[PDB]
């Protein structure tokens, strides 16, 4: 069928629950309270593995059959919208036919060096604009070390502030519906036929 | 007959004995279906024979009011409704020959310090069922009309101070109560109490305005209005509002309870999936509105793979279209799909409520009697606190209360002195259509013979914060001694902006003013005075009353009075019809036929400069004005109007060969020629007076008729219907002229040859 | 059927073609050239009838079976529109039910004299506004005489100007479609198989 | 094989002999069906053998080009189309081994001083049939590419000076010709001719703008756009445009001619009635738009009683509605009715044309041969001079010609120096959507490395005469050395107005700029410099380049850089998704993962102040950024992010009993708790590294896990799906913690007891 298009296109779902020279510590890490508290909780091999993972950077490279109430794997599903605004119906494609010869909206001719420089400058400006939005401006003494950079960025928030002495959670009240009884029944009946003649 | 009356008395008293005894016996133990059935038949039996003798039933009810009130208050819906109807029959059906109905109403109000009536009002007046709300509205009306002053006051204060706060988050369920309060508060409340109520309603209006302005209802309202889905679908992926959408085996052992728990667990997943699908559809609806591509994907939280498959199968549209359904059909299909999903969500919510009710009944209410009323947990499952419709309805209730309180001078002063209340109300009315009418009405009340308020509202209209339509509404009510200022403002705005809406409103107001003169006598109508133009110019420019017009604060634009005649040939057909109707109405007034004829003759020259598709209303108006009467025809003939018409026809025929050779020009030529020929035929045809006119004026149109008929016959391929009609009418005129004057036709033919 | 309304209501059609003390002339009429010309065209009874008519004032008091191409009586058909604007759907009728008791939008209470005075003043202002729109402001010495008023209103337009010496109308050109013949046929054929070997 | 080649050559030349002889013989006398049938078979036979040896056919065609050109020019459509295809096969299909194709193209162009090619172009290139228009477009392309310089110039001047004026009033029929001119004029025209053509196109643009502004197309366009009928129904009661709507016995004696005349007479009445009905429907459509009642009646001219009965029967609607089709269904029904009437009018027009053609053929062409082409009187019956679509199409043709001429310096100067041409083009693009795209493209061409033009367009955008989207388009093309100014303007407008469209456009542009970095190597990407905030502040406030930022003409508002983060929780979901996509893209850049983590942690606190329905995209972005890599998980764990998450969970659980008891509050609580628990589970689950992290960090979350699990398990009636998911995940975490550390769990339970 050539007159039917896909205007709402689901993409691949990202699952939420996953399916289950030497490197030495710096001077700041050895003085860090949480680090020493960690060293007394696990073995030395585990600490070495944690440190190696910390200091390293990852090598970056129809029909419906499932029921609504079915159990499965939760995830995030992205939807792409290849639709046209209703106000733009029948517009914007006057010269869309490939058989036309006029030079249409093609990209300009640029050398490799100039293109790379322009791309890098545009990315730099965009990154500066986004980075200025942080409430606390981060200062990076050495950005090639990931742990140091993350520490410098996040150390002022005091994420490690332990919750205070915790108490028992007060239970949330439940939904109860007890129909009201007549107080007379839960505890003199006049003779209606006596008077009134 | 007295024996039968005594027998009926004993029968009803024994029936009520039976009703009370059986109600008590059923309430003793846990009842069943059969337990309340005979109660229902007993109630129906007393209902059937009660309307035979309503006065005696009133006496019986007044003797034992407390028992009936308790029965209505505590039993289930079936019993309580019939008992309430019995009370209404006892109260209203009497002929109020004495004070007995007054005593009955007083006993109902006073009973148990008003606890019983308060419970009845709380249960039925603001309940789910609309019929019971109307029933209690009628009962309250009767009781309030039929009670003493102190009891009336007690009941109204009870309705406002206690019942009204409970209906705060129910949109349309509090309509009847608000109506009763708005009707009876100004008569039984003191000035201080009215002022306090006005202040409370102002605070409620401000709170709702902040809520509407804060949660982004305006943009989403605009989105739903532009797509044509309507304002009732503001948040269709939300948990449904039960006010606006009105729409399991009895547990015995623990295994069935576990099954019910599992069913609830599955239903939660189903509801979540349905809401996710609705969210996806809402994102698509938003994408149809925004003009920017390649807009990014929207990510949803899903519990399984059902949603992805659903949108794979159903996420399609039709690129082929049949004109002019290129937009209507896809939107209709989208509305159908969203309706199906929303209905499914509503049924799921109802089933969840039923399941939880059954679990609660098994857990706790397994031994309660079936005769007692079972409350429904509606306040927990109803999301009315963030429903656009319910918020607008509560705003309407507050506006109604303010309008009702405006009759007090102190309350009116408080309303007028509030911090920019009028501007806020105007902006609210402008933004949302649902609030526009009633708010406008309140403004009309504040725009009474007060002049400063009118000046403030006019300044706000000039700024662009209040629609001009308010003024138009204010002009539709009489007995207002400040109508001249508003009329001046409307006329000036129509004269300046030349917008279609302003012109249409001004023309309709003027036409109504002219039409209203049919309600008086002819002697009054004959007293209209023909003032010169300088008087109306002074009235427009300055700020004087009409009777005083016999420094230039306001300045008129370039020639301003022509606007009306421009409206006679407007591109908007509603404005065209309005202006032509106004001209016809002017033609029917005293001493004003010459004015309409002069306007017609002056604007005749526009037929050659405007497309003929715009002139049609003017042609109809001209036909009507000329066909007003035979005397008008004779007067117009003596002024040589037929000579003008024949000259126009001659000029039109002589210039055909200069025009373009295409269908449009021929259509325009035919339409203009048809108008002229129809006017000439109407002038010269009719009764014997028109025959005399044709006979007298046949010397100056015979040769033109003959040659135009020949010229129109010479056309073979450029033929239109209007040209054929014109040729036929001209032939009729020529044939009727030459019926008894063949010598003149022969002489004319010889002169032309 | 209670769920169907009439949103477009035709009205009655006005047909276009109609179905076929003494009163003495004033001094201006006797001096009018057109009146003298009329006096020499018809009898005296006809002139008396015309004068009487001129000087007097009228006493003012489903299924489709007709085919599109049918012949009949032309006329003007007015259509009334009892429709609702789409932007106002489901609005403006919150208290429209007749069972409500609040005093709704009713007219104010006025005595007969005050109402008549107000109506007359409003009509006067409307008439003045409409009358100001004429290009030539009319002056009425006596508005109770209809002929005099019409003459005073319309005499400056010179409606009686006769068309000049009329000539023969030039006929409009007709639509002719004559296919273009080949000029060769309307008046040496090479031997294709001779050469080319 | 040479014998076979000679036989084929003789056969083809003999077939051409028969073709010419039979064509002449048939043209001698009035032919019939059988007269051209064998001609058609001869053409088919010579075609079927032509593709076998295209070079020999090319030679034969080049020898006798004039006869084939004459046959294509003069015969009917069936013969002419085949002859044109034969010529195309002869020209294109050769391998251009030598100059033979050049000579063939030159002879085609030069033949009879170009009369034959001019006639062919006039007949087929701008004809009714689109396939033949494309065929002639291809033939002209091949001839122009394959010819000499002088012949190319002659052909292009002929196309522009002669053929182009004829297609003035045909909307889409002149598209191919305009395309050819726009492609080949700048290469063969002199500067003076290009300037003259530019001036002519500017004059055409001004004339069309005056026509559009004068006949009231803007208001009626708005009316049709607001009702959803579409811009293609601007005047549906008008005589149909034949370009935009593509869709009798042979007279022998005078009686049949009289019957044909009577049929024409009846058809005129039928067409008039149909147009009157369409006018009534148009008046109803207008009434659905205007808000003022009791708007007056509209009067139509009728020829009979059919229209009144039609509107009595069909003038109904449905008050009942199924939500949310309260608007879509009536509009769809109205569109269906108008479509039916319009189709009937189109068929009536076609029938009228056929009847007049038959009458003309009988009167005059009763003896002409059937082999000659029969012209159709389309220019008379086509009302394209007042068609909105055709006017817009001709405007698009002029815009394309201007864009093609912009390559010349003198033409560009003339365009820039015209009287407010840029402002007029911007206003035209803003008013009508059909013209928006292409006009914008031309503006982008005028907004090249020139700076003054950019300043003028920016001033016009600030005034409100040109849409900001133009700049966005200008930012989608590289190699422009003035992009910084436009980027500054867009960023400032998004920062100030906070309109949904401006924010969406700015966010998409920034996201594209960030995504473009995947096209370069890692060494180039590692050269990003982390400049302080003062540099970007100076860039925004002043008018310096980026490299120079290392008097304050422009002033920033209150804290301006927060806008992006505000967009992370916008009420418009498109803006929400755009901002979150931008954040995820930032997370993937060099040395910028800590920045994204800091933004995430700073905005985590907003989850308690905003409704959870708005935060969902932020939750997805947080999940993605945390799940970027295992090393990120370890680094975040060492910074004690899990302690923060467990504190948030504890605080959320402890404050439940303070919240209102309704469905909405429980849903929000469940969603927030689910987000926190999912983040914690993602942090602590995965590979062996995450198992080590969970083992190391079990002392500071065990008791919280236990007590939160108990608290969630204690809920029975206020259950949501999110709460169940959170409970299940917490139970999984607790079970996995206590699998091999039961002693710690026992100690914790003892401490809690
Ligand atoms: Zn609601
Ligand atoms: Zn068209």
């Amino acid at each position: 069928d050539p007159n039917v298009q896909q205007v709402i296109r689901p993409l691949a779902t990202i699952p939420i629950y996953p399916p289950t020279q030497p490197i030495v510590e710096d001077e700041a890490l050895k003085k860090d309270e949480f680090w020493k508290t960690l060293k007394t909780r696990i073995s030395e091999e585990d600490v070495d593995l944690i440190l190696e993972t910390m200091k390293s950077t990852a090598k970056v490279k129809a029909q419906v059959t499932t029921t609504s109430d079915s159990e499965g794997d939760p995830g995030w599903l992205p939807l792409s919208f290849e639709t046209t605004p209703i106000r733009s119906t029948g517009c914007g494609g006057y010269w869309s036919d490939k058989r036309f010869l006029r030079p249409r909206k093609m990209q300009r001719e640029q050398s490799v060096a100039s293109s790379n420089a322009e791309i890098m400058e545009k990315a730099e400006i965009a990154l500066a604009l986004i980075r200025a939005s942080c409430l606390h401006e981060p200062v990076f003494t050495d950005p090639t070390k990931p742990d140091i950079a993350l520490k410098e960025a996040l150390q002022h928030l005091r994420l490690g502030e332990k919750p205070a002495k915790m108490m028992e959670y007060q239970a949330a009240e439940e939904l109860v519906n007890m129909p009201e009884r007549d107080p007379i029944t839960t505890g003199e009946i006049p003779d209606f036929t006596a008077r009134g003649y | 007959n007295k024996y039968k009356i005594m027998r009926d008395k004993y029968k009803m008293q024994d029936l009520l004995q039976q009703l009370v005894k059986k109600y008590l016996d059923v309430s003793k133990e846990v009842g069943g279906h059969q337990q309340l059935t005979e109660i229902v038949d007993v109630l129906a039996s007393i209902t059937k024979l009660a309307l035979i003798r309503p006065d005696m039933w009133r006496d019986v009810c007044s003797t034992h009011t407390t028992w009936l009130l308790r029965l209505a208050c505590y039993t289930t819906d079936v019993v309580a409704s019939q008992v309430v109807e019995l009370l209404i029959v006892a109260v209203r059906d009497s002929s109020v020959g004495g004070q007995l109905s007054i005593q009955l109403a007083d006993s109902i109000v006073e009973a148990e310090n008003g606890e019983f009536i308060e419970k009845i009002i709380k249960r039925f007046l603001i309940g789910r069922d609309e019929q019971l709300r109307w029933t209690l509205h009628g009962m309250l009306r009767s009781v309030i009309q039929l009670a003493s002053r102190q009891n009336q006051c007690i009941l109204v204060k009870k309705l406002y101070n206690t019942i009204y706060p409970l209906a705060a988050n129910l949109g349309v369920q509090g309509a009847q109560l608000v109506d009763l309060i708005a009707t009876y508060a100004p008569r039984v409340f003191s000035s201080t109490e009215l002022v306090a109520m006005t202040q409370s309603e102002i605070s409620t209006i401000e709170k709702i305005r902040n809520t509407l302005n804060g949660d982004g209802y305006q943009g989403m309202y605009k989105l739903m209005s532009d797509l044509g889905l309507g304002w009732k679908s503001i948040n269709f992926d939300r948990n449904p509002c039960l006010v606006c959408f009105t729409s399991a085996q009895h547990i015995t052992c623990d295994a069935e309870r576990g099954q019910c728990v599992q069913e609830i667990t599955q239903l939660l997943i189903k509801m979540e999936t349905t809401k996710t699908k609705l969210t996806g559809y809402r994102a698509a609806c938003e994408s149809l509105y925004l003009r920017n591509r390649p807009l990014p994907p929207y990510k949803l939280h899903v519990e399984n793979n059902h949603t992805s498959e659903f949108f794979d199968a159903n996420g399609t549209m039709n690129i082929e279209q049949l004109p002019f359904q290129s937009i209507t059909m896809p939107m209709n299909n989208l509305a159908v799909a969203i309706r199906t999903l929303h209905s499914e969500l509503c049924q799921q919510t109802q089933q969840l409520m039923y399941l939880h009710e059954e679990l609660n009944r098994y857990d706790h209410a397994s031994e309660v009697s079936v005769v007692f009323h079972k409350p429904q947990n509606i306040s927990y499952y109803s999301t009315g606190q963030s429903c656009f419709g319910c918020l607008c309805n509560q705003l309407l209730h507050s506006v109604a209360l303010l309008h009702s309180s405006c009759d007090d001078e102190n309350a009116l002063n408080l309303i007028l002195s509030s911090d920019s209340l009028i501007e806020k109300l105007g902006v609210l009315a402008q933004t949302y259509e649902t609030l526009r009418e009633e708010v406008e009405e309140l403004l009309v009340r504040l725009m009474f013979d007060r002049l400063d308020v009118t000046t403030k509202v006019e300044k706000l209209i000039h700024t662009g914060d209040i629609n001009l339509s308010v003024m138009v509404k204010s002009l539709m009510y009489a007995a207002d001694p400040t109508w001249q200022q508003k009329l001046k403002l409307l006329i000036r705005l129509a004269m300046d902006k030349r917008d279609e809406n302003c012109c249409l409103q001004a023309l309709m107001v003027l036409s109504k003013y002219l039409e209203a003169t049919k309600s008086v006598t002819l002697d009054e109508r004959k007293k209209i005075k023909l003032t010169p133009n300088k008087n109306i110019t002074k009235w427009l420019t300055t700020d004087e009353e009409w009777k005083d017009c016999f420094a230039p604060t306001k300045s008129l634009p370039s020639n301003p009075y022509q606007w009306i005649t421009d409206c006679l040939f407007s591109q908007w057909m509603s404005v065209r019809s309005a202006a032509n109707q106004l001209l016809v109405n002017l033609s029917r007034q005293q001493f004003h036929e010459p004015v309409a004829l002069l306007i017609l003759c002056e604007n005749m020259s526009k037929l050659s400069d405007v497309p003929s598709s715009v002139c049609d209303q003017f042609m109809c108006s001209a036909h009507t004005i000329i066909d007003s009467s035979v005397n008008t025809k004779a007067r117009l003939f003596v002024q040589q109007f037929h000579v003008y018409l024949i000259k126009r026809i001659h000029e039109e025929c002589a210039k055909l060969h200069e025009q373009s050779v295409n269908l449009l020009s021929d259509n325009m030529f035919g339409e203009r020629l048809r108008c002229f020929v129809e006017l000439l035929s109407l002038l010269l045809s009719g009764s014997n007076v028109e025959n005399v006119l044709l006979k007298a004026g046949a010397d100056d149109l015979l040769i033109f008729l003959l040659h135009s008929t020949i010229f129109l016959k010479r056309i073979m391929t450029r033929r239109t219907r209007a040209t054929d009609s014109s040729r036929i009418a001209l032939e009729k005129l020529l044939k009727r002229v030459s019926c008894r004057d063949g010598t003149k036709l022969m002489s004319v033919c010889v002169e032309s040859l």
